[PDB]
DNA sequence: TCCGCGTCAGACTCGTAGGATTATAGCATACGTGAG
DNA sequence: CACGTATGCTATAATGTGAGTCTGACGCGG
């Protein structure tokens, strides 16, 4: 693919299937001509080295460097190492519908809910309020309604609120060590760029408000919704799933 | 232990008889003539020769082997075209043909994007130029001071120094740690956003719903025009084909069923709105 | 380590008692970095099995 | 005896110790060292002149030809750092370097009388380092960080266990040189000594030898002693030595004359052993029994037959004993191998040893490097000599011979780079000594083995790299070409030895961006040690060991500053007073004790010199003018601390702060903090963004003056004398006589930098500090830089505080701010971030800079100008277009509905995008700057051209305001000289000055002083016109840029952030917090006095933390704001100056027993009320580190501010009025605004774009990403039911494609259906696997 | 049973930087497709 | 027929190579 520099940029095994075919061409013209075997064979030890740098790079013994002395990744090394597809694609992934902030307090809130600024959850919610907008007949179509949001304007805020509504939202602290790392609230609109979290689930997050940061992701489907509401949500998760003792409780 | 395929291969070479002139002749007269023995003799004695060339040849494309495998193809062309009816030395001809094969084979593999030699061979001059320009200019050559040293226009060498410009690995990490690699920064650009997907499947539905509140005689020519409804995206003298077979009854009727559609615009709630769009 | 810090926070170390605290405090700032790391591929290889 | 500015506002010291050394320049490593690689030095091996000899000079292969090395030259800087940095090119100067060919005959001998051809070729540009430490590489400032590595000369380890559940400590030797392969000498499990050359295989020690021509004999005689046994008569009998046998058991009947010592099977004490040798026993008689076993020394043969009875090193019997008899042989050389301390080791490795002779040792050797290849003799020869005995690939270096010799315990610490044959066998002969008992084990992790490379040799190594490369070619060239065409420039490449260092400046580990968010950073970061990078350790490789602080850490490196993180222990900051010895080993200042008194004679002593004093420590109390006053003072050597004599005290430590680093040394009361929380007080005082108004601390130590100065940020005074013009721009100094030379006109002109960018886009702005006609010395702070007072350091903002909780606004360290914190601007901080459009050339066609952009609003493009460019001041938000461009579409087939579309409304625009650069979405600010970079040959903007019309009319107005000024100040001397010996006041002054040309007086000294300055005068003329003509070419000059690039418009932006809830703030004892309200005024809890506090933070956040230094810092922190409200309230009654000064003398000449005396008195009334208005906001207080204020002289300073000596105070809640129903701790401590802003962190997102292979969305918020779910984020998933909320998070969310479209549809049209499918991951999984050659299908059900 | 071999090693965040490095010869005929 | 791309041949003799090391742990196989 072209870089925005004019230049391109191209996977290695490009590399490793040019050395594969440039030494299988020559042998066939090294055959075509008649050549004498110490030169033949030569040829095929190549052949072989360039197949098997090709397949796992690494294992036949000095791996094939590129450009920077780094060596070319292989196929094998791109499904193999917790870095190759299983554990990086597949086992999890970057999602959609989530965003971040540093988290702060809110002793005002209920134990069932979270400060969730107002930008954030407007960009969140998107489809939502795309949907209800057409429904009121406010917004003609889908490009007037993202104009509509990216204005701001008043109504919007209105529409957002009505979204919200009864509609729980997944926080998340890194690291996840057991299932109380991730929690469902519903949401409280607030104007601030921080997230504000109930103290009484500071514990199962190991929450410390000196800068730490929490994930947001929306349950989309009405079964996701049900599955928040019902199984994740805060206060729903009181005891620990390793001991009976409770994990809420003032500090 | 000796497992590399480099050192076995220099082994096997070692293990050679090397040439006289005189031998050299005998074989040479009988290779051309068609020996098997003399023409596989003659390569095998003198591929030392390749190697020595091929080891100051590194560091610059590919590696040693493939270099060395390179330079015996010139052997190859050198026995079948020498003349051992001339005085002069076989290792002196040999010598440029196991150059230029090497550097042929170096100017096309060794460039993912393959470069062509004519491009290649003017780059020669002007990176020769930039260095004795750098030699007395202690600062380095412009685009403009190679241009004028050359008398060449300053376009033709910014589009080389441009072909110079070697790629990127997607595949390599970047943030110094393996942190990401820049495939994870580079976005598919051809596919859209189901945001954008969504905007356009919006705008196509619309379309029919809009094609079915005008005339029955301005959307069935204002439609297959634009290739909308119909297959083929006609002009205001191709609608004609259909049923119209009009030049000014089209051209009135198009602009009519778009007039219409404008107030349908401007009563929804677009017109200016959609006009930034 | 054989000589104990006779002093508090309250009283100030001085520059050897803070000195010589300063060897467990980086082991426990390193312990907390590494230590995190096969704590948690026990927690990954117990996750896999069951 | 003060200075100027301290005269302004003095700080009070509560230290006692005098301190007979200041603190040193704190960037001296990294300018010292860089000073050193391009210091010209003819002996001096330094840098480029040692690498020219090294390599130099280089001769053909044929040997015809040779180029020589005479000397180099460094050009001037092409740009300065500004025009660097702006432009983004590397600040660098041509090295151009004479080269002579000389050329011989092949015919004569060596006749040089042929060719010499000598000329000056350019060889790259060398990157230069700035006045501060600094480079500019690709117009960004970075730092080259110095580096830690084990020092080359030998080092003798041992596996302790480890290898063989046996559990044998095997010794090992290894040479380190500074280049070439390692030779490893070690043990095996059965006493086997090996060598591993280039630690490659295992081979016999005893190989090495026979390598440099040592027999079996010889070598027997050097690791052995000889035991001789004489056959007399019939009897056995051997030569014996009284003590060798001691520690063993008698295997025989021991009789001296006919007098029996030893009983057969006891062992021998220390009494028989001193009764033998006091008989002087020589002869013993033994049984021939006892020689079956010993080894005999030498080849011993028939004299007869002349054949071999039996070879060297070889173990005798009964009959090869008898056998000897008989021939004629009655005495018998054997191997003294007494087990214990005499291993016979060497002896049992010849009998592994297979080979023979040298040669087929040096073919075996020949046959590990190079396995396969067969031998030749001369081969062998050659890579043995080229090993460790070639002065061109070996080099052990200065310090590697010095180390090495002192490790062998040798007097000569100067010598050969090359290993010598008696090397390698005295480092033999120690590795068996310490495998003996008799020697210890060289500690690793030792300072002393540990060394540091700043710039200067690092620099010097890459040069010597592109010099390598450089020799191959340049004799590769010599060999081939006629030599008399033949010039040495067409040889040489520049691109090599350039890229070679381009790439060390520029891609090397330790070469990174400056850390710059505060002065503080920069001379934290400047002073840094890294064991990683290259030649280093990794983090893979790093253990437990080196990480932690080792002993000779002390006075060297910080114990207390290291990065929380991979990297800690690693990464270090150096300590205050430390420095790197002449070999590149850490060295630390120490007070010479002399017959008990204690000098102020001072040391520098390396790690190894350290251990053999004893060192007294800092604490310890000396009795006024010479000695200690307790007889047992507490010291420290041998590594470990107890009481010693006075008479046994050889020195002591320098200063209290010697152990700690800058960063901690401005802790305050680091003495009653915890090391792990004061470690993130000193690593957050690095992330302190400065305020807008950058306030002093109150509670400070005194290094805060140090800090500010050293760092460069401040402008601060050469020459001194009197201001003649201050500006919001420029300082004019008027230079005394006394420091003025007669030479150049004597007016210093420091331009202040206004408003810049940093490197992580915070403030940079100058102020002056001195006012219009100020004196000022030598040394004295003429402005301000961004985080600085008057001269001392001011990283943030102190605030009145109180310790108690809120209504859970401070629950978990949370922190509650007053509103009039954000009224009063006070961490308000300002952004400057720069972007840039790029104007690229495609397939397609040049793109177009034009204001005239498709389908854009008059709202947006009114704010750009004629070119589209926006204007200077204007203010702009998200979106706003910054710089207008658009991208040349090539045939754009639309579709049927874009098709109607561009139909409808008719706006076609031509063919072409909008590709404009435009504002960041929700960064907001104001136009500061506006840069164009175009090529030369492309027609200029017309908004470029008024922007050459302003540089050039500045310009010209610059160098006219340099040569007026000058001129006058020059013609003000002549004029004072005139009058010397010819008094014409007033006849002078009427005749033009422009007409003085003609003036003269007789001929005297005052005669040559009028030429001195009328020659001055002239070259400043000129000078100004060639200044102009250059000034004129660089704004005219058109810019090389990268190719593809046609040209660039750099914007520059200030955002002013205001302090809100989700931004961090800490305080200096490594105690952090997230604001989560700003309360109003009212509600805050209010003094007695109706003052409301500022910040509320959680007493819960301070005994778990055991940080008590900033309770401390609050108690002393309102004391010395109780004297400055004393101090404000006398100034607002005006009162007597005789009054203030009572006053304030008894204040600074408080403490018990102060060190610091302030005899007010001498200061001038007019001092005096400057000095008291700078004191108002409060009495700035030092407590030194270690040397700290003590409890009871804070509660003495709070009785003097009429404060409780509780620092506890009656606090009212400003909502209900009623009072805290028990007294609050009140006072300021000194707070921080970290870099950490809501602002940036905030991200969300709903749906972007998608990763290329994978189709996930990207990851980071310059990206627009997702968050990343893993695999632990799954698991949550797993525990509990949730496997809708599961499968959407793997698939409508990231991967499916065709699902993530779908549910996006279905969720405007409200049906919150998911309708999942296949996630593109796996279908690409499944071609990696094919792609191996394994099939993989999908079985249908 | 001893010792080279090879597979292991926490979770998210942001901020980044560099395109750097390299040399090739010059010219005539041949091979092949596209414009006027 | 012009333009882009490729295969051709050069005759003093020359004919044998050439990075970074060091984690600590565990479990099989020869
Ligand atoms: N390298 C790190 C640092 C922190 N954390 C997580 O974040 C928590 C909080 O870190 P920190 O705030 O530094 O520690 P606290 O114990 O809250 O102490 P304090 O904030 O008072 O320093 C840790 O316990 C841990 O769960 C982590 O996983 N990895
Ligand atoms: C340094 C560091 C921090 N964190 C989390 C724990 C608390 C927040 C803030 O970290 P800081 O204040 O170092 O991030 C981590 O999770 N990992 C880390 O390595
Ligand atoms: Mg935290």
């Amino acid at each position: 693919v072209p870089l925005d520099g004019g230049r391109f940029a191209t996977s290695d095994l490009n590399d490793l299937y040019r050395r594969v075919i440039n030494r299988n061409n020559r042998l066939k013209r090294l055959l075509d001509l008649a050549a004498p075997d110490i030169i033949v064979r030569n040829e095929k030890r190549m052949l072989q080295e360039a197949v098997d740098a090709l397949l796992d790079n690494g294992r036949r013994g000095r791996a094939i460097t590129g450009s920077n002395k780094r060596p070319l990744k292989s196929l094998a090394d791109m499904i193999k190492g917790k870095q190759g597809r299983f554990r990086q694609n597949l086992l999890g992934k970057r999602v959609d519908y989530s965003g971040r902030s540093v988290i702060t307090v809110g002793p005002y809130l209920r134990l069932h809910q979270c400060g969730l600024p107002k930008k954030m959850a407007l960009e969140l919610f998107k489809p939502f309020i795309y949907g209800k907008l057409e429904l009121r007949g406010l917004a003609t179509t889908i490009k007037a309604a993202k104009k509509m949001v990216e204005r701001e304007e008043a109504v919007v805020w209105d529409i957002l609120d009505e979204v919200i509504r009864e509609h729980p939202v997944l926080l998340n602290r890194a690291p996840t060590l057991h299932r109380l790392g991730i929690q469902a609230f519903e949401p409280v609109l607030i104007e601030g760029k921080a997230i504000q979290l109930h103290p009484l689930v500071c514990a199962a997050y190991n929450a410390d408000f000196d800068g730490d940061q929490m994930a947001v992701h929306v349950p989309l489907t009405l079964e996701a919704q049900l599955e928040a509401r019902a199984l994740m949500m805060s206060t729903n998760n009181i005891l620990s799933p390793a001991n009976g003792e409770p994990i809420i409780v003032p500090s | 232990r000796v497992l590399d395929a480099t050192q076995l291969y220099l082994g096997e070479i070692g293990y050679s008889p090397l040439l006289t002139a005189e031998e050299e002749v005998y074989f040479a007269r009988r290779a051309l003539r068609g020996d098997v023995a003399s023409r596989r003799r003659m390569i095998e004695s003198n591929l030392r020769l390749v190697v020595k060339i091929a080891r100051r040849y590194g560091n610059r494309g590919l590696a040693l082997l493939d270099l060395i495998e390179e330079g015996n193809l010139g052997l190859i062309r050198a026995v079948e075209k020498f003349d051992p009816e001339r005085g002069f030395r076989f290792s002196t001809y040999a010598t440029w043909w196991i150059r230029q094969t090497i550097e042929r084979a170096i100017m096309n593999q060794t460039r993912t994007i393959r470069l062509p030699i004519h491009i290649v061979k003017e780059l020669n001059v002007y990176l020769r130029t930039a260095r004795e320009l750098s030699h007395k200019l202690d600062h380095e050559p412009s685009a403009e001071e190679i241009a004028e040293q050359l008398d060449k226009p300053v376009d033709d060498v910014s589009r080389m120094l441009r072909l110079n410009e070697r790629i990127t690995s997607v595949d390599t990490p970047l943030g110094g740690d393996s942190e990401k690699a820049l495939l994870d920064i580079l976005a598919d650009e051809k596919e859209n956003g189901p945001e954008d997907t969504t905007q356009d499947d919006d705008m196509k539905q619309s379309i029919v719903k809009w094609l079915f509140e005008l005339n029955a005689k301005q959307r069935e020519v204002l439609a297959r025009r634009f290739g909308l409804l119909g297959y083929e995206a006609a002009t205001l003298e191709d609608v004609g084909r259909e049923i119209g077979l009009t030049r000014e009854r089209v051209r009135q009727i198009q602009v009519e069923g778009l007039r219409r559609l404008r107030e349908i615009l401007q009563t929804q709630g677009l017109n200016i709105e959609a006009l930034f769009l | 380590i054989e000589t104990p810090i006779t002093a508090n926070f309250r009283e100030g170390l001085n520059v050897l008692q803070y000195f010589i605290s300063t060897h467990g405090a980086r082991k426990g700032l390193a312990d907390t970095a590494l230590k995190t790391a096969n704590s948690g591929y026990l927690t990954r290889r117990l996750v896999d099995v069951a | 005896v003060y200075s100027y500015t301290e005269k302004k506002r003095i700080r009070k010291d509560f230290g006692k110790r005098p301190q007979v050394l200041d603190v040193p320049y704190l960037l001296s490593i990294q300018l010292d060292s860089f000073q050193k690689f391009i210091e010209q030095d003819p002996e001096g091996q330094y840098g480029l002149e040692a690498a020219f000899r090294s390599v130099f000079p280089i001769q053909s292969y044929s040997g015809n030809s040779e180029l020589q090395y005479v000397s180099y030259r460094l050009g001037e800087p092409v740009f300065d750092v500004q025009e660097c940095q702006i432009r983004g090119v590397t600040y660098s100067a041509p090295l151009r370097v004479k080269l002579r060919l000389v050329i011989y005959e092949r015919e004569a001998p060596e006749g040089t009388v042929k060719d010499i051809k000598e000329q000056e070729v350019y060889m790259g540009e060398i990157p230069l380092m700035t006045d501060n430490g600094t480079f500019v590489i690709n117009g960004t400032e970075r730092v080259i960080v110095s580096q830690l590595h084990r020092s080359p000369g030998v080092f003798f380890d041992s596996d302790k266990g480890k290898t063989h559940s046996s559990g044998k400590v095997l010794y090992n030797a290894r040479i380190i040189p500074y280049r070439g392969s390692w030779l490893d000498f070690e043990f095996d499990p059965k006493d086997n000594l090996f060598v591993r050359i280039d630690r490659r295989r295992k081979l016999p020690a005893t190989i090495i030898l026979r390598a440099l021509n040592y027999t079996t004999e010889q070598i027997l005689d050097l690791f052995f002693e000889k035991v001789i046994f004489e056959i007399r008569d019939n009897k056995l009998q051997m030569e014996l030595v009284p003590e060798r046998l001691r520690g063993e058991t008698a295997s025989f009947d021991i009789e001296a004359n006919g007098k029996v010592y030893v009983e057969k099977g006891r062992r021998i004490t220390a009494r028989h052993i001193r009764q033998l040798e006091k008989d002087d026993v020589k002869l013993i008689e033994v049984p021939v029994e006892y020689i079956a076993g010993k080894v005999v020394a030498k080849d011993y043969i028939d004299e007869s037959t002349g054949e071999l009875i039996c070879a060297a090193n070889m173990e005798l019997s009964l009959d090869l004993l008898a056998k000897l008899s008989q021939s004629g042989h009655k005495r018998i050389e054997t191997l003294f191998t007494n087990d214990l301390d005499h291993g016979p080791y060497i002896s049992e490795t010849l009998r592994v040893d297979p080979t023979n002779d040298r040669l087929s040792a040096l073919v075996e050797i020949y046959r590990m490097m190079r396995p396969g290849e067969p031998p030749t003799r001369e081969a062998a020869e050659s890579l043995f000599e080229n090993l460790f005995f070639s002065e061109d690939r070996y080099d052990l270096s200065a310090v590697g011979r010095m180390k090495f010799n002192r490790s062998l315990l040798r007097e000569e610490i100067e010598g050969s780079g090359i290993l010598s044959k008696d090397d390698i066998i005295d480092v033999m002969k120690k590795l068996i000594d310490i495998r003996n008992g008799k020697g210890e084990v060289d500690d690793i992790d030792h300072l002393g083995n540990r060394r540091i490379r700043s710039v200067g040799e690092m620099a010097e190594n890459q040069f010597r790299v592109g010099l390598v490369r450089v020799e191959r070619a340049v004799k590769e060239r010599l060999s081939l070409g006629d030599l008399d065409t033949l010039m040495p420039q067409d040889m040489i490449n520049a691109k090599p030895i350039s890229a070679a260092v381009k790439e060390f400046f520029g891609s090397s580990q330790l070469s990174q961006f400056m850390d710059q968010n505060n002065p503080l950073s920069e001379i934290t970061h400047k002073r840094r040690i890294s064991a990683l990078g290259p030649g280093g350790l990794t983090r893979e490789r790093a253990g437990f060991e080196v990480r932690d602080v080792h002993p000779t850490h002390y006075g060297r490196v910080c114990p207390i500053e290291t990065p929380e993180g991979p990297n800690i222990g690693l990464i270090n900051s150096l300590s205050v007073y430390a420095q790197t010895n002449e070999y590149g080993f850490l060295e630390t200042p120490y007070r010479k004790v002399t017959d008990g008194v204690v000098t102020d004679e001072i040391h520098y002593l390396s790690a190894i010199e350290e251990g053999n004093y004893v060192i007294a420590q800092a604490n310890s109390n000396l009795d006024e003018e010479g000695h200690f006053v307790e007889d047992l003072v507490t010291c420290r050597s041998k590594g470990e601390s107890s009481l010693f004599s006075r008479d046994q005290v050889d020195y002591m430590d320098v200063s209290t702060q010697q152990v700690v680093s800058v960063g901690a040394s401005l802790i305050p009361f680091l003495e009653h903090d915890d090391a792990n929380r004061a470690l993130m007080g000193a690593n957050m005082q690095r992330q302190a963004v400065p305020t807008l108004r950058a306030d002093k601390p109150l509670v400070g130590t005194g290094m805060e003056r140090a800090v500010a100065v050293d760092s460069g940020v401040t402008a601060v005074a050469k020459r001194g004398g009197v201001v003649q013009y201050v500006d919001a721009s420029r300082i004019v100094i008027k230079v005394n006589e006394d420091e003025m030379y007669p030479g150049e006109a004597g007016i210093d002109i420091y331009n202040l930098t206004k408003y810049t960018r940093s490197n992580q886009n915070t403030c940079i702005n100058q102020m002056p500090c001195v006012s219009l006609g100020e004196p000022v010395e030598r040394g004295d702070v003429l402005a301000d830089g961004p985080s600085t007072d008057l001269g001392e350091l001011a990283l943030g903002q102190n605030m009145r505080v109180a310790f108690m909780p809120w209504n859970g606004y401070n629950f978990e360290d949370s922190i509650l701010v007053s509103e009039r914190v954000v009224q009063e601007d006070r961490f308000t901080t300002i952004h400057i971030q720069e972007l840039a459009c790029v104007s690229r050339d495609t397939k397609l066609g040049p793109e177009e800079i034009t204001a005239d952009i498709p389908n854009v609003g008059e709202a947006a493009l009114s704010k750009l100008d004629e070119s589209g460019i926006v204007y200077i001041g204007a203010e702009v938000t998200g979106g706003d277009i910054l710089v207008g461009k658009v991208t040349p579409k090539g045939e754009t087939q639309l579709t049927p509905e874009e098709k109607l579309l561009r139909a409808i409304f008719g706006e076609k625009a031509s063919d072409v995008k909008d590709s404009s650069l435009r504002v960041p979405n929700g960064v907001s600010g104001t136009v500061i700057d506006v840069q164009v970079f175009t090529r030369d040959g492309v027609e200029k903007d017309k908004r470029a051209l008024e922007i050459e019309e302003m540089q050039l009319k500045q310009a010209k107005k610059d160098l006219s305001e340099e040569l007026q000024i000058l001129e006058a100040g020059l013609f003000s001397r002549i004029r004072a000289v005139l009058v010397a010996g010819g008094v014409e006041a007033e006849k002078l002054d009427k005749l033009p000055r422009d007409r003085w040309l003609e003036l003269g007086l007789t001929d005297e000294e005052k005669q040559n002083q009028l030429e001195q300055l009328a020659e001055q005068y002239d070259e400043l003329k000129h000078e100004f016109e060639k200044k102009l003509e250059a000034k004129r070419r660089k704004i005219t000059q058109g810019d090389d840029l990268a190719p593809g690039v046609l040209k660039i418009v750099k914007v520059y932006l200030a955002v002013k952030r205001r302090i809100q809830p989700g931004d961090k703030m800490a305080g200096r004892h490594g105690n952090k917090g997230v604001i989560s309200k700003i309360n109003p005024i009212e509600d805050m809890p209010y003094d007695e006095n109706g003052t409301p506090v500022d910040i509320v933070l959680n007493p819960l956040g301070v005994p778990s933390r055991m940080n008590i230094g900033q309770i401390l810092e609050t108690h002393l922190g309102m004391a010395a704001k109780g004297i400055g409200d004393k101090i404000n309230a006398m100034l607002k009654q005006q009162q007597e100056v005789a009054k203030l000064r009572e006053f304030i003398q008894r204040a600074y000449d408080l403490g018990a027993d102060v060190r610091q005396k302030v005899d007010l008195s001498t200061f001038s009334d007019e001092e005096v009320m400057r000095l008291a208005e700078n004191l108002r906001k409060g009495m700035p207080i030092a407590t030194p580190v270690f040397d700290g204020a003590k409890e009871a002289e804070i509660k003495e300073l709070l009785k003097l501010g009429d404060l409780p000596t509780s620092g506890q105070i009656r606090l009212y809640d400003g909502r209900t009025g009623e009072q805290f129903e028990r007294p609050v701790t009140v006072g300021y401590m000194y707070m921080l605004k970290l870099n950490h802003l809501v602002d940036d962190k905030m991200h969300a997102r709903s749906t972007g774009s998608y990763s290329l292979v994978t189709q996930q969305p990207l990851g980071g918020k310059a990206q627009f990403g997702g968050q990343r779910f893993g695999e632990m984020e799954v698991w949550a998933l797993e525990a509990y039911g949730a496997a809708y909320t599961l499968q959407e998070m793997l698939t409508v969310k990231s991967d499916d494609v065709n699902g993530r479209t779908k549910m996006y549809k279905n969720i405007v049209d409200g049906n919150h259906q998911m309708e999942p499918g296949m996630p593109e991951s796996f279908n690409v999984l499944l071609k990696e696997i094919r792609s191996l050659g394994i099939n993989i299908e999908l079985e249908d059900e």
